[PDB]
């Protein structure tokens, strides 16, 4: 063979970027979690889009000998089992089989949260169970509307840099799309007078303490540090340091002028 | 000289997008022949100009299935981008209508069949072979990029052969204008770029990949990334981890490495020198980038052209009738059309 079988186009719903809670307990609610780290459209999302994810999942109670999901049906849900225990069927030419069960815990439909996907077996509670099911056109909102906030515009934490204010739009762009996030704790040393420069930062929450021998700069949401990386390669002059818990964005300067060339020779433009 | 070509070339399509074509002919003009492809989203058919006796591939969407699964959206792109564009690789469109049921887009019929059939047959291309179809890509999406056109659905199946041996771009479905980001969904998994698996926003980048999956897939035989099910072949996209046959020669892998790049701060097509760090590659230093565009190479293949209306190179599929209902739907949702 079937090598000569096409590989159809795929689509998922239209959702331009330019809001329910369902209540669960503190232990549902890290098991879900847990049930969904490694699961590829979750592994790498940021803690608050996952938050938001937890929060849009809907209880759904089974009974006894209920069909969770019909074969070739419920192309749109995502579901994690919460309670009770399962059995897994396929009907084929032919035949219908058990093919296997769940107790207590697992998931099924993660592709369907990219488009439609029929389901590929029937799943009956054989015992009284609950699950957590999610929409696909929940999910998506959730996540897009979520990295549309992100992006236009903290391409507006990057348009107020001095250096960078002779950007094009779409060169601040190719920035917003590969800018880091780099989370530090209470006077964790974030750079280190000496080193390497880099890369630079913006404070996006929290703040930093600038020092030098003590005290130059402070830094709080909307400034850049490390930045003198961008014009000079020669060695961190200062030393940043987190206030507490900080969070802050971290551009690589040599990945910077693999996108755009020097930043100095955008400085010169007129 | 190709600064300014393409300066001219965004002229003439500006031209052309904003004071748009409309209602160029009608079903009765033609007599239907053969379905030559179907698939998720239309049904491509062969037509004969009945007063001319001129031969169309003739794209039906039906108004409303293309609304039950809310791609109105993308059937207008397909045909406002189609009216405006003009490339020696890309299918031309010759008329556009709709009636009480479908939507109607008669294209150039190229007769040589689709590469997927080609490819499948022989099992691989040449590198050379492979080489001469990438440059054609290579130019056309230049083209499509420079008027803030992605594709977005590169695979064999949409690229057809012509009498010279050279490709025809020809499913737009999924083609889209983009200043800034956009965010669906869609292409075929095989070819989904990482970002657009993640939703994280993208532009022209993910046409760079997908020529990547492209050019391995010619060469190889195989696509990059493939398994028993589709989450497993998006977990090794998104992984970017790729195996190379022992037969790819070694200037071959270095370009898949920088196509094949999960790193948007590293791909080929996204930096500095944009297009220019593929052209000037070493895989493609015997290329002739004006020659190819003059259409002035050899093919390293001709389809068999037994006349005019022949489809030999076309596989056969269950002929469905194109049923047209006494009553209008989805009016207000296609009036641009």
């Amino acid at each position: 063979i079937n090598r000569f079988t096409r590989r159809a186009s795929v689509c998922a719903e239209a959702y331009n970027p330019d809001r329910i809670i369902h209540p669960k307990t503190d232990d549902q609610r890290n098991r879900l979690q847990e049930a969904c780290k490694d699961i590829l459209l979750f592994k790498n999302l940021d803690p608050e889009q996952m938050s938001q994810v937890l929060d849009a999942m809907f209880e759904k109670l089974v009974k006894e000998g209920e069909h969770v999901i019909d074969q070739g049906d419920d192309g749109d849900n995502f579901y994690v089992i919460d309670r009770g225990t399962f059995d897994i069927y396929v009907k084929c030419d032919g035949v219908g089989r058990c093919v296997g069960n769940y107790d207590n815990r697992g998931s099924f439909g993660e592709l369907a949260l990219m488009y439609n996907t029929p389901k590929a077996a029937t799943i009956t509670a054989t015992s009284p169970g609950a699950l957590w099911g999610l929409d696909r056109v929940t999910f998506r909102r959730i996540i897009v509307k979520n990295n549309a906030k992100k992006r236009k515009m903290y391409e507006s934490f990057i348009e107020s840099l001095p250096f960078l204010k002779s950007l094009e739009v779409s060169e601040r762009l190719k920035v917003v799309d590969v800018i880091g996030t780099k989370v530090y704790n209470d006077g964790e040393q974030i750079i280190a007078q000496g080193d390497l420069a880099d890369s630079f930062f913006i404070v996006e929450s929290g703040e930093v303490k600038i020092t030098m021998k003590v005290e130059i700069a402070r830094c709080f949401r909307g400034q850049y540090f490390g930045e003198l990386a961008l014009v000079t390669n020669k060695p961190r002059a200062a030393s940043a340091h987190a206030i507490g818990t900080v969070k802050c964005l971290a551009m690589d300067v040599q990945a910077f002028e693999r996108l755009l060339g020097p930043c100095m020779e955008i400085m010169k433009r007129n | 000289s190709v600064k300014e070509f393409l300066a001219k070339a965004k002229e003439d399509f500006l031209k052309k997008w904003e004071t748009p074509s409309q209602n160029t002919a009608q079903l009765d003009q033609f007599d239907r022949i053969k379905t030559l492809g179907t698939g998720s989203f239309g049904r491509v058919m062969l037509v004969k100009h009945k007063e001319s006796g001129n031969h169309y591939a003739m794209k039906i969407l039906d108004k409303q299935k293309v609304v039950k699964l809310k791609q109105i959206e993308h059937t207008l792109n397909e045909k406002r981008i189609l009216q405006a564009v003009n490339f020696p690789f890309l299918v031309k469109l010759e008329f556009s209508f709709k009636d009480n049921s479908n939507l109607y887009m008669v294209m150039e019929y190229v007769a040589g069949g689709e590469m997927f059939s080609h490819l499948r047959r022989i099992g691989r291309f040449s590198e050379p072979h492979a080489r001469f179809y990438a440059a054609q890509i290579v130019l056309t999406f230049e083209y499509l990029h420079s008027l803030d056109l992605i594709y977005r659905d590169l695979k064999p199946e949409n690229l057809l052969i012509d009498q010279q041996g050279y490709i025809q771009v020809t499913d737009f479905g999924f083609a889209k204008r983009v200043k800034g980001r956009t965010w669906t969904l869609c292409g075929t998994p095989e070819y989904l770029a990482p970002e657009i698996i993640l939703s994280k926003g993208y532009n022209k980048a993910v046409d760079w990949w997908a020529l990547g999956v492209l050019i391995y897939e010619m060469a190889a035989g195989y696509p990059p990334f493939f398994a028993d099910q589709p989450i497993q072949i998006y977990e090794k996209i998104v992984s970017g981890k790729v195996r190379f046959p022992s037969h790819f020669s070694s200037d071959l892998k270095d370009l898949l490495r920088n196509l094949l790049q999960v790193d948007l701060t590293k791909r080929f097509g996204n930096l500095k020198n944009g297009v220019n760090d593929i052209k000037n590659h070493k895989w493609f230093a015997t290329t002739d980038w004006i020659a190819i565009y003059q259409r002035k190479v050899e093919a390293p293949f001709i389809p068999k052209f037994k006349g005019p209306g022949d489809t030999s190179n076309f596989d056969d599929y269950e002929e469905e009738e194109i049923r047209v209902s006494i009553n209008e739907k989805c009016g207000k949702e296609f009036t641009e059309f």
